[PDB]
């Protein structure tokens, strides 16, 4: 059968058996930067298996009335080892990103999720004129949660799940690489992203390269007696990662 | 040389082959190699399976026995002493052949003799060399019944004489069995209408040692004691088994006292030690 | 039966504790202060019988910090910097007047000998 | 009548030694302590329709 | 559970939060108490020295229609034990998704300084930590029960060498058996 | 009535001084002098000192 | 190994020869704790016995460690925190040997 | 002139202009653990020029009665950028080092400094039958001090320049790699030291692997009017570093 | 399987001596003390660019 | 065998060669025969280094 | 001075009147207080004959600006101790300049009707005596130190080999280390 | 700091590890009483709403 796959990067190694297809990217896969279109001059820091592996998120909890989760991941894993560490410590980045999503229930259940990569995905503030603090718009490993209706936190982001917090129709978020965990089939939440940006290298600190969103737009639902307690779970890697630009440790 | 097997270089991978995801319901045991799940490196892998052959370990002088005797008592019983032949009186050595269900071997004996005098008025002798006599009785052959009986004049039986301060006595056996294997386990009766006696005590029939002082009675008692030593060599071993749990209770059969799996732990979970402090 | 573990000693501050041979009973484990601190109270510790179970023979010592006195003062010149508290490797550079000529080295420097605070070396001096 | 074997020696860094067999029974003999073989396929892996270790081995 | 069948059955369950835990143990198959009397580690207590990777096997023995993933993770040594599903996702891991195939491998290398360690505990060969994480969660339909059981095996791969001959610290006898 | 060592190690070019060549119960710890025997002379590379040991035998004393 | 008959007042004797055991246990193993222990029954531990009046004994022991070689002086620590035992005392690791009379208790003191 | 020497790793660049001759090692040069001799499974971290560069330690002051100074190497190289985040978060590693140590003065002084690498340097206690404390051997990158007389300080290592801590004669030292810096006509100290051990990989923490000594043998000393502050700078770089068995943060 | 070597004898005025190794270890033979190589080098001379010794080996 | 080093025979010398005048800065241990400062004859030497190895 | 690291100091500076002297003593590596405890020393007492040449290098650390001329100067038995610098001369020397190349090598050879000499002392087997001689001065520019320091070395040639394995005499112990 | 105010309890049911404080993200998980039956999700947690402490859901009820 098709459905099972297996993943391994460094010394992690993921095996799931309801996969449908593991999706992969914009068909570009991930490489090291060229020295045709390379811009820094000193030699870079291809570091190893050690940044190059599986890191685990936080979990969240899927109930009946959830609306979505979002991540900035440049941004999520600062604290995941030593490729947190190389961010702290060089000026210059760049990676490309396998994130596999992870999400299970039983054959009495039904809903549909939307896991979708989303590059410079800019969140809109939910009073006009106000500026955002950067812990409503990446809170590191941990998720920012949309909302129903229109939100008024102050220095917050509109988190309308009618919007994605950019200001679009959220069926129109298909156009970028993405998957469906349907419960009744899937599994396979695969996106390798390469990397996508408009320079060839960039920092991890100041520029978010893209965005993780998990929208379900079929709702859990289930009948008495089954598990109320269904958990999501986030699994990113980083791939053919470098690093560049070596000074003191940077901004925590 | 039979070296070990070696690491090989591996890299990513995405692909429809999964070497984790097995079938442990179908009695079979997987065989992944560390170099399909993590990304590893080429090791040349020197070690050698050696020390872990059947032959290097069971063949190590084991025991089986310790055996008591006077040179002067006023019971005629005392005198001599006898064992009949397993290799189920010590726990070690029983433990490590039962093991296996089936083996097959020669073996190497040694006896380890010595003597004590033993307490008396008449403490201050000047006695000679003290010499043994160690008689083997092969299944059904007559027995003797006092240290100066006739039956101790091995004419067809083989028995060894020893002199006290010389190197211990030593000799090779072969396979004295009269089926084609030894058998650790027997899961049957003696009598063909399942009555008798059950267990492995129907196949041991071995014969049987006798031991005693080759010199007269003497003027102050001394007691000797002889260890036979058991040493298998030359070995084969059939349909394995699970190594023994319990504490064994009795040298005729499977008797035993019911004990736990493991050590008990306090939780389930591990984390860091909440001892003194920083 | 099997021993009794006695709770876990923990951290000194400014200190070590050395437990070569685990916290059971009958065990050992010692104190000692690091560069700069001195020791007040208990080198070692049992993990002798306490009622019912099983306790430490001592308390946790403390590590006091040590201190050089004050340094002297040369005829015809100043200190440039002057702290109210000098601790281990820490030193006094002396300036000089106007007409006034160093002799020596500028600056001695703070020193630990028979656990005591005392400064290296004796002050410069200026003549002119 | 004697043979020649090599002795148990360390790795990384062909020794020989000579034997003559002087009992005329085989069980007198020193045991054979440098048999390395192995074959572990009766024990694991002791099924029919063996399997690829690469397919699920399902469905 | 150490006098029943209940040694063996490792719970499961349906729980209210994620990021969580299954259990864990430390890489001692012969020091440790959870697998000294394996078959592996009462052939490993007749020896002194030991080497090469160890396989660890998990039988999902719950309904067919219960799903969910756990993480299997081995940690060597140097820092603590993990206390969060973030710090032991930083060792050796792999995800486990329960499906058709029901059980999984987590392989354990050999990452040692040393050709070989102790099988009786000492502080210079220390090897480790294992340990499960509930990832999700278990869900189940309605009319299925929530708690079910994993069950693990041990067993050594191609790899695997004992060196030095002693006797088992497990064998005792006071008088002869008669 | 303590442990005590033996009488230290008689060197044949040193005799021990005056509080300790008379008195006996040695403790542990205890430390023993010499002094140059007639006619010697020091060297100075060496002390001529004895510590009696937890083994109630004292340290090694060779030529003071 | 040389005996010594000590000093008691029925000195006067006739004393068959004595016999020795020397056991190796190593590191790890049984130890015993008294002469008629059934731990001295050696049989995965390599023993010696030796009786008055022969040559001495000897055996060859082959290279004995788990590192690559042997270590004079080690500049560490036994735990990872630099706390613990300091120096060579952590790469020691040999084992033991017991010594004892294979012989019951005789009637006068023979050390 | 063979006086001038430039030594060049990763961003940084050593030039001296009175060099004698560069010393270097026991006839080796460093190199990558071979995968004959190798122990560990996984695959090593070579992680760049990132850690293959050279650090600069604390300066000590060159005094007229000033008698030694000494360092612990892969422990004084604990906070010295990405090397020690390496050291904090792998398990076993492995370097050689290139060790340079400059001093310079005028011609009108005079003095003699010896500079030894010696492995495996383990420190006898100040009394005799007492635990020492680990900041008194290694004190990060701050050198510890030799004394003329014996100490006695509680805790401490016996500190006499003429038995060198360890109990020999301090003549006999010059049986390890060294130099001498002659303010006469030296600053070339360089020791390449390769791996040396007794098992192919090592920890960082537990293990000292050598020890950097100072020793003046005849003492500085220079007329009325010539500069008196004189400091003696030590400049370390790993060399073939790697690293092996990652997990989490380590011992601090 | 006996080898013949050479005995240590006086120079200026190839006796030869036979062995037979009669254990199967290799820990169990008699010691190596016919082995007087040597080399120097890297004690002694232990620097870079290697001197010429008549060279003045400075400026 | 591998006997001891040789001495080999010598004459006057007036030249810029400088055997004497080393470096003991550069970690070096000079190797002067003692055939390069006076002059000496042809000894054939025939000493083994052999009770000096760590064996022996 | 044996107490600090002044026994490595040999001073040197200006004199008043030349034709003098700098230090000296005898040939004895194993017998002679000055490189008893040496590592050529140390090797030597394990042994009881030695043969062969022995080095000696002699480092001026001294000023830039200093500058001046020794005779470093070995005499064979048979005679006394030299008392002159004229006597001094007679044996086998070498006058020493200090400039660029700081130092010097004093190559000793093997003078002796024996193949072997004793390690230990017997009047059999003198070996003679070092010296070493101001010959002209220290001459130094003004604000410069006058008093400096030489340093000496010794270690062995190709051609030294030692014969008869002894116990040293510097090992000494009382009672077991506990 | 914002905080959510005190949950509120549940007819025939407790809360496991009940917290004096309770900010954002935070959540109480209630269980249920011997006899008695869940009904929803076990567990509610913290939100802030027009900068405002709030509870997410209406809290389970336990029949039986
Ligand atoms: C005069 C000296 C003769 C010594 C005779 C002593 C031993 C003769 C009996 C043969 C020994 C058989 C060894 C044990 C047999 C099997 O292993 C057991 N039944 C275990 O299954
Ligand atoms: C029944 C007889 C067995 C005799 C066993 C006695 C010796 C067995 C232990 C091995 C001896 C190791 C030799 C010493 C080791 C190293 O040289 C030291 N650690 C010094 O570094």
């Amino acid at each position: 059968s098709d459905r099972v796959r297996s993943i391994t990067l460094g010394n992690s190694t993921i095996t799931t058996q309801e996969s449908a297809n593991v999706v992969v990217g914009y068909g570009v896969w991930p490489d090291y930067l060229s020295d045709e279109e390379a811009t820094a001059e000193d030699q870079p820091t291809q570091p190893d298996v050690a940044t190059c592996r599986f890191y685990t998120l936080d979990s969240v909890s899927w109930m009946k009335e959830s609306q979505g989760w979002w991540w900035k991941f440049p941004d999520a894993l600062r604290d995941m080892g030593l490729f947190g560490q190389n961010m702290q410590y060089h000026y210059l980045g760049r990676s490309g990103y396998t994130i596999h999503v992870q999400c299970n229930a039983s054959k009495f259940h039904q809903g549909c999720l939307l896991v979708v990569c989303v590059p410079e995905a800019e969140m809109g503030a939910a009073n006009i004129n106000e500026k955002i603090n950067r812990e409503h718009l990446s809170n590191g490993e941990v998720a920012n949660t949309f909302s129903g209706t229109k939100s008024s936190n102050t220095n917050d982001v509109q988190q309308a799940v009618f919007n994605a917090g950019m200001g679009v129709a959220v069926g129109n978020l298909t156009i970028f690489p993405h998957q469906w965990i349907n419960l009744r089939t899937n599994n396979c939440a695969t996106i390798v992203m390469p990397y996508i940006n408009s320079v060839p290298m960039d920092n991890m600190f100041r520029h978010y390269n893209f965005t993780l969103m998990i929208i379900p737009f079929a709702k859990l639902d289930y009948a008495a007696g089954s598990s109320t307690y269904i958990p999501i779970t986030v699994t990113v890697a980083p791939m053919c990662a470098e690093y560049n630009g070596l000074r003191l440790a940077g901004h925590q | 040389v039979v070296r070990v097997a070696d690491t090989m270089p591996s890299g990513p991978s995405n692909s429809e082959s999964i070497p984790a995801l097995t079938a442990a319901e179908t009695g079979h045991t997987s065989q992944v190699v560390p170099s399909d799940t993590i990304q590893t490196r080429h090791v040349r892998n020197f070690h050698v399976r050696s020390e872990s052959s059947v032959e290097n370990f069971l063949s190590r002088s084991a025991c089986v026995y310790i055996v008591e005797y006077k040179t002067r008592d006023d019971t005629p019983d005392k005198m001599y002493d006898s064992w009949v032949i397993n290799t189920r009186q010590v726990a070690q050595l029983r433990r490590k052949l039962e093991f296996f269900t089936y083996v097959r071997f020669d073996v190497e004996v040694t006896f380890v003799i010595t003597s004590v005098q033993d307490d008396s008025t008449r403490q201050n002798t000047d006695t000679p060399a003290l010499t043994h006599q160690i008689m083997y009785v092969p299944p059904g052959g007559p027995i003797p019944q006092a240290v100066d009986d006739y039956n101790w004049q091995t004419s067809t039986n083989p028995s060894v004489f020893w002199t006290e301060g010389n190197a211990p006595p030593r000799m090779s056996i072969p396979f004295m069995s009269v089926g084609n294997a030894y058998s650790n386990f027997y899961d049957g009766w003696s009598h063909f209408s399942q009555t008798g006696v059950y267990g492995f005590n129907t196949l041991n029939n071995m014969g049987k040692l006798y031991f005693r002082h080759v010199n007269d009675k003497t003027i102050s008692p001394i007691t000797s004691k002889v260890r036979i030593y058991f040493k298998p060599k030359h070995v084969k071993a059939w349909v394995p088994r699970p190594p023994r749990l319990c504490e064994y209770t009795h040298k005729d059969n499977v008797d035993f006292e019911p004990k736990g799996v493991t050590t008990s732990r306090t939780q389930l979970t591990i984390s860091n030690s909440t001892h003194v402090e920083n | 039966c099997k021993k009794k573990s006695c709770p876990n000693p923990g951290e000194i501050r400014n200190g070590q504790i050395d437990v070569p041979g685990g916290i059971l009973f009958g065990a050992t484990i010692s104190f000692s202060c690091n560069t700069g601190y001195k020791l007040f109270g208990s080198t070692s510790s049992f993990c002798l019988i306490s009622g019912s179970s099983v306790q430490w023979s001592d308390p946790l010592p403390e590590c006091r910090e040590i201190y050089c006195p004050a340094p002297p003062q040369i005829d015809n010149g100043i200190i440039q910097g002057e702290r109210d508290h000098y601790g281990y490797r820490q030193s006094v550079t002396y300036a000089c007047n106007k007409g006034f000529t160093m002799i020596g080295e500028h600056s001695i420097y703070c020193t630990v000998n028979n656990d005591e605070g005392e400064w290296s070396g004796p002050p410069p001096e200026c003549r002119g | 009548g004697a043979q020649v074997s090599t002795q148990k020696t360390g790795a990384h860094e062909i020794i020989h030694y000579t034997n003559i067999n002087y009992y005329k029974d085989a069980a007198s003999n020193s045991a054979n302590r440098q048999d390395f073989t192995q074959d572990p396929g009766k024990f694991t892996e002791p099924v029919k329709d063996i399997m690829v270790k690469s397919l699920p081995a399902l469905n | 559970n150490v006098n029943s069948l209940e040694a063996y059955r490792i719970p499961v369950h349906s729980v209210t939060e994620t990021g969580a835990q299954v259990f864990g143990f430390t890489l001692q198959p012969g020091a440790d108490t959870v697998m000294e009397r394996t078959l592996l580690g009462e052939i490993l207590n007749y020896y002194a020295n030991w080497s090469g990777s160890i396989k660890l096997t998990f039988m999902y023995c719950g309904s067919a229609m219960a799903t969910g993933k756990f993480l299997l993770a081995y940690s060597p040594p140097g820092a603590g034990v993990p206390k969060n599903r973030r710090e032991a996702m930083l060792g050796t891991h792999i995800i486990w998704d329960i499906g058709l195939q029901s059980s999984c491998v987590l392989c354990v290398p050999w990452i040692s300084q040393t050709h070989y360690r102790f099988v009786s505990k000492d502080i210079y060969t220390d090897a480790g930590f294992i340990t499960c994480w509930y990832q999700t969660s278990i869900v189940v339909p309605a009319e299925v029960q929530n708690q079910s059981v994993i069950l693990c095996f041990v067993s050594a791969c191609n790899d695997f060498s004992v060196r030095l001959l002693r006797d088992s610290p497990f064998v005792r006898q006071t008088a002869f058996y008669q | 009535c303590n442990r005590s060592c033996e009488v230290p190690t008689r060197l044949n070019s040193a005799s021990l001084k005056q509080p300790y060549i008379t008195q006996n119960y040695f403790p542990v710890g205890t430390v023993v002098e010499y002094e140059c025997r007639p006619g010697y002379r020091r060297e100075p590379s060496l002390s001529p000192k004895l510590t009696c040991l937890q083994n109630l035998k004292w340290s090694t004393a060779v030529e003071f």
